[PDB]
């Protein structure tokens, strides 16, 4: 019974691992077919199946005996969902397959014998492992099994059934791997065949057409069954018919829908109206017991499909029949309402008129409030509202023919009155206010016709929803804003219907035009509008007149939403009442609202948020909990504008004083960063407490946002001078005039666009067409202005309106559409054009322009040119993308020039873009790298260049070619040698001259071959050069010195070629001054033909100086050229003319012989404040340390917040949190990372003001052994995991940094604690592999950087790491020394030799450690090799004999380095930094003396003697006597040096 | 059924686009080659001792290299010299050491060439002569750092970390070059019927053939 070998009747799985398929046994065309199931899921063994169950049978005599499984038994595999046996037949037609597998139906036979074969070599034939791979053979065939491509459904679209078969010879790569199991999956398998049986059964029965009592009774407690196993909750007496799911079980969902139970279902709601009860005749109480039945079954096709795109679909498959069993009491309804509620795709493709119309018939015949429920889920699905659904209910709803099922509202001399129309065709009409009161009183009636009303107010604010003006214009009238202010205002009313009033309030007047979102912070201003004084007051004012509306229509609504807000705040508890609930949800969202469109002042605002504060200090409390929190945000950002408006104005009014001052500004400034703008009454402790009770909440959005306004409250400063450093004022009436005419355009534009339904399908595309020409205009040509206006535009946010321009939906066709989106892309290329911050906020929105198209190709190589920071931070999805685009659409030279731009930019090349394209280009194949190399592809090129001598087209397959080929050769310019060889194989020499040479050839073509010789072949690292020792290169040079002379003439006969000019002046002789500038050349100059080309060169180079026609900026390529092929020539000894001799000779010898003021007083003033305000800024920082120190001083004692917060729980919930908000805040959990190494950091100063301030905020909030304490009780609260597992599964340099970072705070001064809280973390947890394979891929990546260097993230972050393990085995920690070398795990890292070849190569290796030491260790350096050899001294000190031994016998040799750091002096840091080198010697002293502690043997000394000679040790300690002139202010001195050499020299001796 | 030791003499039978062993050509020629029409596995060729390999551990090559370079002063080169042979020592100590244990899939190993006694190497910075847009295999005395290959799994019921079984088909992946072995189609045409050997991406096979034991 061991559960670590296969037994009899295990359920297993049969994985066949090559194709990466699970065996399966289904019925296809009536009939049982084994097969292998293609799965898309990207993880192959987890599409795993209740039909891929196998039981495992072993054969003995006794029928009824098992027994443990062997490799030399015979085995039987039945399947488990069906009961057949797997076996093999003859093959039908006899392919390769000679037997196919079948399921025969009984077992009995010796046709399903099986036996097994091992992989592998076993510990002989005792037992078979769980989980091991084998091979399966027929034994009456004598055959083996293997799979096969022949899909068995291959009439039939996407096939997933793949044939097997048996062959006589075996295949060693055919194994199936045994998958365990769950016995969860076993009996719910089990429990899913017996009522598939049942239900078969059950169905047959009513087929026949007699069903008995007993029987329909045990179909009902079967259905209630599978009702209950499905929704997965224990059954504890509650109704069957209406249960909740907090969960859908997909496992037992797609059991149920792949064991043929929903088939069931479906034939059991069939069958039976077909007649034995008919639909007419389900009322009757004799028929009651079916409609139970049909209740249940359409419960069970409910549950079985939530959250289940896969049953959605199967269940709407028969989407008749569940319309055609609708409006009778069967729950039919709602379950259609759970299908196309959650679908989008479902919901459109389904619900027309005609089911609009039928919901419509039936809720005027019942008048049940739960059709209109129903008709308004149908609006809405996923919280988005479905514009077709929206627009069919709105038209057959308000049609005036069906008026009779709304109820009519009206106010009367005021009052609000009701009509309704009662099924009889009787009118009623009644009081609001009675039928509350009535209702209350218990009225049915009354309290039906409530919940109608309700509903139909639901209705309409959901059909109302994302502003459907369809139906706003027909409710908007019925309704009135004065009705509705009654109606939530009036207190009688049910806190119900209240709500809905203020949803349909929100829904309908709030949401609507011209109302749009405001933002609360202007990076512009006008000089002309900046008050000498301003106050809350004036701002409150000035934001009054900006407001285009004159009359708040919405006052009331405001006043009334204080005046709950402040009703809800005076109770103790406000969030008591469940029905008050939600009037509160719906009256914050109308706040929210209210207040991102701009209808509150200041005053208004910081009474809304004392008010919030103070009702803060279950779903709808947290999102009333996210929207205060909004709201709180906005108010920020309010009163940060009005910070800057206030300082704009001080500095108005100093300059206009002082030209019809510095402390006084300072002062001012000062002055408000605290009385009147404060966020509450006790100076910000209540908004503290808030935020902090709001971060111990469970609910991570409330979470996020409470730590979020938590660091920015700390930091009002430091965000006030970044804002204002961003002002633009806008001075010049030029300034004034553009601003003007942009936002009035703007405005237009963003009109239209909102409005953009009512004509995208007139002069609304000629205006926007003139718009946008205009703004074009606009934009500006020359640099002198074009960074204005880009800023200017940048500040009006024109970039939005053409983003959402650019989104707005279209239909192909419209040439019209197609100009206006060609003009929006046109004006965003031109305002990313040089400016690196437009260039980002476009790249910010890059999913938009990841679509093919030319003019997005055009948008994205304007984005990303002459940007370095985005072209090396370029992601390969794009690159892929791209490459794909050009392999399937088409050869478009967009897609080069777009990767030719990502290649190069701002000069310096990216190594990793040049590589990922080359190997994309590779693997894409030649149907996007095209070559011209065979004869007729030769002569179609010669044919185009011919055709094209005239000129190219911009859109040609000529100019393909050649930006492919530029394209290549900028990506052989790097440092790659498998891409020159790629390049010179795709690009033979003897093709590129054969092209170069002849007539017929343009000089584009000439120059682009020319540039990828240059980068190809002249300059690579291959050994075998072919351009040298060839003719190739000087048939080439002759080409080019006839270009020269064809140059000379045109320029002589006055037809100068610009094109001709740039080619010879840029590539010819750039490749003639490499080729000749390389040793490799100095035999190439042999023959008497190449000394003759030689002298051609000279002739034809002189005669170009001679000419006056080149220009002084080619005057010193020109000079250098020919001063090289002079050299070489004179090396050669060329017999030159006398007079060209003379000419050179000549040559060398020459050669070797007030807006402004405002300006400039605005950047002195910036300036001048934040110099004088970043002490403040660091002490408000600092501040924040205190408060996560001690949070619970702000509560108060003896409550449960205090309790908790002096528990530790605060440090807790923000440690647990910030691993779950790492993957998504990645600055977050950067900046929480960051305030934990602050606040282990030790305390510090600042100065007289930021003592002031932070003792100040101190008392206004908070009414070695300390550093180990902290440390301690972060390692209880968690920071050794939080690190580990960020370390362990982060991506982010930053992120891992800052983990690195906290480790050694923790780790800092050798804390024990800390060490063996580690320590058993590395040992118990299974991660420890995974860390440390991370950090030796980081130390052999940084090995590597630093062996091509022979600087850099790599090399620079490898210090950090050696500094933690230090740190970590400091104190002489034995057992961390010992897990470093070697782990108990499967697979160890030896960190020890990883840190020693680190060192090793950093030192230069045997050359630097023979006497060239110096020329490697440079001034930065010299601190990592230090940090090196203390971590080295720490791994052997202890002592550690195992450490100690594998450094002195490492294969690498590193203590010849160590010796020859001490026996060597670094002669270039000698004589700059002499006290590093001091160092460096102390450290390697000190290292060799702790490699031979508690050592007898002589082994080591021995080692350390063969690198240490007696005499130089004596003569460097003597000399280390000696010096004394460094001593003077020397941290270490040299005699301290001096001595430990001797002491290490009388260890040795 | 027995594990792939360091020491065993081994053949490499090539399953892929051209099925043959590995063979190398007479004389002092340094190309390694396939010929198809030579034999197979059923019928080995008689010539049946051109196909023998046997296994190694990776060697340093780091002094020798450096060495190399320099002479490419005097007493810095001798003293490169007297460096490269402490390593060569060194690296017949270890492989001394190391010899008889098994081959893990994944790791490093070196094939010598007995009847050349030359370890077979990789060149990244030589094209091969017939397909320029694969590199170059041939066969070095002293080695390099090409000679390093990773024996990689070519079925998927292997895994890293398990030891090699003879008759297995495995993946040989140069360290440097990154790119496996390829038995090219490509024809010689100083050699007829025979194929060239090259570094270059491709599915190509090597089934390893047991023909002697390092204890024997
Ligand atoms: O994530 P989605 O959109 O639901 O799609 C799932 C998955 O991508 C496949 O469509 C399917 O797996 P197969 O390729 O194995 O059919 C699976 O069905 P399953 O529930 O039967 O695994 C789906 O649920």
């Amino acid at each position: 019974h061991l559960e670590e070998v296969l037994k009899g009747g295990d359920v297993v799985r049969l994985f066949h691992a090559e194709q990466e398929k699970f065996l399966t046994c289904d019925e296809y065309k009536g009939k049982l077919q084994v097969f292998l199931r293609t799965t898309l899921r990207q993880s192959a063994t987890s599409a795993t199946s209740s039909n891929a169950l196998w039981e495992v049978e072993v054969v003995h005599h006794d029928p009824c005996r098992g027994g443990a499984g062997h490799w030399n038994g015979l085995y039987r595999f039945k399947h488990l969902a069906t009961g057949n046996y797997l076996a093999a037949e003859e093959n039908p037609s006899y392919e390769k397959i000679k037997y196919c597998l079948v399921a025969v139906p009984h077992g009995n036979d010796i046709a399903s014998l099986f036996e097994l074969d091992p992989t592998t070599l076993q510990k002989t034939d005792s037992f078979v492992p769980r989980n091991s791979y084998v091979r399966l053979r027929h034994l009456c065939t004598n055959t083996w099994i293997q799979s096969t491509n022949v899909p068995i459904d291959i009439e039939e679209e996407r096939p997933i059934r793949l044939m097997l078969g048996t062959c006589p010879t075996k295949e060693d790569k055919e194994a199936f791997a045994i998958v365990s199991v769950p016995v969860s999956e076993i009996r719910d398998l089990d429990f899913a065949n017996d009522a598939s049986s049942m239900l078969a059964s059950a169905v047959e029965k009513l087929n026949e057409g007699f069903i008995s009592q007993n029987d329909r009774r045990f179909v009902i407690q079967l259905l209630e069954d599978l009702v209950f196993f499905v929704s997965d909750v224990p059954n504890n007496g509650q109704n069957v018919l209406d249960i909740m799911v907090t969960k859908p079980n997909r496992e037992r969902q797609k059991l149920m829908r792949e064991q043929n139970i929903l088939k069931q279902v479906f034939g059991i709601l069939k069958a039976p109206f077909r007649p034995l009860v008919r639909l007419e005749e389900l009322s009757d109480q004799k028929n009651a017991p079916y409609q139970h039945m049909f209740r249940l079954c359409y419960r069970v096709l409910r549950h079985s499909q939530e959250d289940y795109r896969k049953n959605q679909e199967h269940i709407a498959k028969q989407f008749g029949m569940m319309q055609s069993q609708i409006g009778y009491d069967i729950l039919a309804e709602d379950t259609i309402t759970a299908l196309l509620h959650n679908n989008r795709k479902l919901l459109e493709k389904h619900i027309t008129k005609t089911e609009v119309e039928t919901f419509v018939s039936l809720v005027r015949k019942n008048r049940e409030p739960r059709f209109l429920d129903y008709l308004s889920d149908l609006c809405v699905s996923n919280h988005i509202a479905i514009p077709v659904t929206q627009e069919l209910i709105c038209k057959c709803v308000l049609d005036p023919k069906n008026s009779d099922i709304l109820i009519r509202t009206e106010l009367r001399p005021e009052e609000v009155w009701l009509t309704w129309t009662d099924k009889n065709n009787e009118h009623h009409e009644k009081s609001v206010r009675q039928l509350a009161q009535e209702a209350r009183a218990g009225n049915a009636h009354d309290e039906n016709v409530l919940s109608y009303y309700r509903y139909q107010l639901k209705l309409f604010a959901r059909m109302c929803l994302d502003r459907q003006y369809l139906a706003i214009d027909e409710i908007s009238q019925q309704l009135g804003v004065d009705l509705i202010f009654l109606c939530m205002a009036d207190e009688m009313l049910p806190f119900d219907l209240r709500a809905s009033f203020c949803h349909l309030m929100l829904h309908v007047h709030v949401d609507r035009d011209p109302q749009e979102l405001v933002t609360p912070v202007k990076f512009a201003r006008l000089w002309t509008e900046i008050p000498t004084a301003i106050t809350i007051k004036d701002y409150d004012s000035n934001l009054n007149a900006s407001r285009d509306d004159k009359k708040n229509k919405f006052a009331n609504t405001m006043e009334f939403v204080e005046d709950y807000l402040n009703n809800v705040v005076s109770e103790a508890v406000p969030f008591a009442n469940e029905e008050k609930n939600k009037l509160t949800f719906e009256v914050v969202s109308l706040a929210h609202n209210l207040i991102y469109f701009g209808f509150y002042s200041f005053s208004e605002l910081l009474r809304l948020t004392r008010t919030l504060l103070g009702i803060i200090d279950d779903i709808v409390v947290m999102e009333t909990k996210l929207k205060i929190l909004e709201i709180l945000q906005f108010i920020l950002n309010v009163r940060l504008d009005y910070r800057i408006s206030y300082l704009l104005s001080v500095f108005k009014k100093e300059f206009v004083e002082v030209f019809p001052n510095l402390d006084r500004i300072g002062e001012q400034a000062e002055a408000m960063f605290g009385s009147m703008l404060e966020v509450d009454d006790e100076g910000g402790r209540m908004f503290l407490r808030v935020l902090i009770h709001l971060t111990m909440h469970d609910y991570a959005p409330l979470v996020s946002g409470a730590l979020q306004l938590l660091f920015k409250h700390f930091s009002q400063r430091q965000e006030a001078m970044h804002t204002f450093k961003q002002v633009q004022l806008l001075i010049s009436a030029q300034d004034v005039e553009n601003y003007k005419v942009i936002k009035s355009e703007l405005d237009r534009l963003r009109t239209m666009v909102e409005k953009s339904e009512l004509w995208v399908d007139s002069e609304n595309y000629q205006i926007v067409k003139g718009i946008l020409e205009r703004l074009n205009k606009m934009c500006g040509v020359g640099e002198q202005m074009r960074k204005k206006q880009q800023r200017l535009l940048k500040n009006m946010d024109a970039h939005k309106v053409m983003l959402d321009l650019l989104q707005i939906p279209y239909d192909k066709g419209d040439a019209k559409m197609m100009e206006i989106l060609r003009y929006t892309h046109q004006f965003l290329q031109k305002f990313c054009a040089g400016n690196p911050g437009n260039q980002a906020l476009l790249h910010k929105h890059l999913h938009l322009f990841l679509t093919p198209g030319l003019l997005e190709a055009e948008t994205m190589q304007h984005i990303f040119l002459n940007n370095y920071q985005l072209c090396s931070e370029i992601s390969e999805p794009v690159l892929q993308h791209f490459v794909h685009l050009l392999a399937t659409h088409g050869r478009h030279v967009q897609y080069l020039d777009f990767l030719h731009t990502v290649i190069k930019a701002e000069g310096k090349y990216v190594k990793k873009c040049q590589d990922m394209i080359m190997t994309e280009l590779t693997n894409a194949g030649d149907d996007v790298v095209v070559f011209y190399n065979d004869k007729a592809s030769l002569a179609h090129l010669l044919d185009m260049m011919k055709a094209a001598r005239d000129g190219v087209e911009d859109h040609s397959p000529l100019m393909y070619h050649i930006s492919l080929v530029d394209l290549l050769a900028a990506c052989a310019e790097g440092k790659n040698v498998y891409t020159e060889i790629k390049c010179t194989s795709l690009l033979p020499l003897e093709d590129v001259v054969s092209v170069v040479t002849h007539e017929d050839c343009i000089t584009e073509v000439k120059m682009a071959y020319v540039n990828f010789v240059n980068h190809c072949y002249v300059d690579t690292e291959v050994e075998m050069k072919e351009i040298y020792t060839s003719n190739h290169i000087w048939t080439l040079f002759e080409n080019f010195t006839l270009d020269m002379a064809r140059v000379c003439s045109k320029r002589e006969k006055r037809v100068a070629d610009p094109t001709l000019e740039k080619y010879v002046l840029s590539v010819v002789l750039d490749t003639i001054n490499a080729f000749f500038s390389s040793p490799f050349s100095e035999n190439s100059t042999s023959l008497q033909t190449h000394q003759t080309i030689v002298v051609q060169l000279l002739q034809s180079t002189t005669r170009l100086l001679e000419c006056p026609w080149l220009q002084q900026q080619h005057k010193g390529s020109v000079e250098a050229c020919i001063r090289t092929l002079a050299m070489v020539a004179k090396g050669r000894a060329i017999l030159l003319p006398m007079d060209l001799d003379a000419h050179i000779s000549s040559m060398l010898s020459s050669g070797a012989s007030d807006y402004k003021n405002i300006i400039e007083k605005l950047q002195d003033i910036i300036t001048a404040l934040e110099e004088r305000l970043k002490p403040l800024v660091q002490a408000e920082l600092s501040v924040l340390v205190d408060v996560l120190h001690w949070p619970e001083l702000l509560f108060l004692e003896g409550s449960e917040a205090y309790q908790r917060c002096e528990s530790g729980g605060f440090l807790s919930k923000l440690i647990q949190h910030t691993k779950d908000l790492m993957e998504s805040e990645e600055k977050l959990c950067i900046k929480v990372l960051r305030t934990l190494q602050q606040m282990l950091l030790k305390k510090t100063k600042y100065g007289d003001r930021g003592n002031q301030l932070r003792k100040m905020l101190l008392q206004n909030y908070l009414q070695w052994s300390a550093i180990a304490a902290t440390q301690c009780r972060l390692d209880k609260e968690g920071a050794t995991k939080l690190v580990c597992d960020l370390i362990t599964s982060t991506k982010n340099e930053k992120i891992f940094q800052e983990s690195i970072g906290l480790a050694i705070h923790l780790l800092d001064g050798g804390n024990t604690e800390i060490q063996k809280s580690f320590h058993n973390l590395m040992m118990s947890d299974k991660k420890s592999e995974r860390f440390f394979k991370v950090l030796h891929d980081r130390m052999k990546r940084a090995q590597q950087e630093t062996k091509s260097t022979v600087m850099g993230t790599s090399v620079l972050i490898m210090q950090p790491i050696l500094r933690f393990l230090q740190l970590l085995c400091e104190n002489h920690n034995r057992d961390l020394q010992n897990f470093l070398r070697c782990q108990n795990n499967k697979t160890n890292y030896n960190l020890v030799c990883e840190t020693l070849q680190f060192l090793d190569i950093m030192c230069g290796s045997t050359t630097g450690g023979l006497g060239l030491l110096g020329l490697y260790i440079n001034e930065d350096n010299v601190g990592l090799v230090i940090q090196t050899l203390e971590t080295l001294t720490e791994y052997c000190q202890g002592p550690c004999h195992e450490n100690q031994t594998c450094i002195v016998t490492h294969e690498s040799n590193g203590i010849d380095i160590i010796t020859a750091l001490i026996l060597n002096d670094i002669s270039p840091l000698c004589k700059y930094r002499m006290d590093l080198v001091l160092q460096l010697k102390d450290n390697a002293s000190k290292l060799l003396l702790a490699l031979m502690e508690s050592r007898h043997d002589s082994e080591n000394a021995e080692r350390i003697l063969i690198s240490l000679r007696p005499q130089e040790l004596v003569d460097v300690i003597k000399k280390a006597y000696l010096q004394e002139e460094e001593r003077e202010n020397s941290e270490v001195s040299p005699r301290e040096v001096g001595h430990n050499i001797y002491i290490l020299a009388l260890q040795l001796s | 059924s027995s594990f792939l030791h360091i020491g065993d003499i081994v053949s490499l039978y090539a399953e892929g686009s051209v099925n043959g062993f590995i063979s190398t050509l007479g004389l002092v020629d340094d190309r390694c080659v396939v010929e198809p029409a030579a034999g197979d596995l059923d019928n080995p060729p008689k010539k049946f001792r051109d196909c023998l390999f046997k296994v190694c551990p990776m060697n340093r090559y780091s002094a020798q290299k450096q060495y190399w370079k320099a002479k490419q002063d005097v007493v810095l080169l001798q003293k490169l010299q007297h460096a490269a042979q402490m390593e060569q020592k060194q690296n017949d100590t270890e492989n001394k050491k190391v010899h008889g244990d098994v081959v893990k899939y994944g790791s490093v190993i070196q094939l010598l060439h007995m009847k050349s006694n030359k370890y077979l190497t990789v060149n990244k910075r030589l094209p091969a002569l017939l397909e320029k847009n694969a590199m170059r295999v041939t066969l070095d005395a002293t080695g390099n750092e090409g000679s390093w290959l990773f024996i990689q799994p070519f079925w998927k019921l292997r895994s890293n970390g398990d030891n090699v079984v003879v008759g297995d088909k495995v993946i040989l992946n140069p360290v440097n070059a990154g790119q496996p072995l390829h038995a090219s189609n490509y024809e010689l045409s100083d050699n007829a019927g025979c194929k060239e050997v090259n570094s270059v991406n491709c599915n190509t096979s090597w089934k390893i053939n047991l023909f002697m034991q390092f204890r024997d």
